[PDB]
């Protein structure tokens, strides 16, 4: 678990 | 208006991230209702175990545009379905072109 999202 | 098959509806950014992760197929994508930004949709994409989200909203002209990384102009589409269809090919200002539609309980 950490950050699977990066957005744009 | 919202004629999309991959519309999970109201789901947290975490749900959409876990969904794609489970699939394990690059190019996969889905739709989610931005919590922090009500009224805006987010297109998630699977790539290298990641979930790229793009800002998709309808302007006052009744058109659907996608907001990606800088250096890439936002194209204006007449229909939301046309947007997903355009992202099904390379050179579209994204990390990777769609390839595995994450249907919402219809696979």
């Amino acid at each position: 678990r950490k950050s699977l999202t990066i957005y744009a | 208006m919202d004629a999309v098959a991959v519309y999970h509806g109201k789901i947290s950014r975490e749900t959409g991230e876990k969904l794609l992760l489970a699939t394990g197929l690059d190019g996969s994508y889905l739709l989610r209702d931005s919590e922090s930004v009500p009224g805006v949709y987010c297109l998630c994409v699977l790539y290298h175990g990641y979930i790229y989200t793009y800002r998709v909203s309808q302007t006052e002209t009744g058109s659907w545009s996608a907001e990606t990384a800088p250096g890439v102009h936002k194209r204006y589409f007449r229909k939301i379905k046309n947007l997903i269809s355009a992202f099904q090919k390379p050179d579209q200002g994204i990390v990777i072109p769609l390839q595995y539609p994450v249907e919402k309980k219809s696979s």
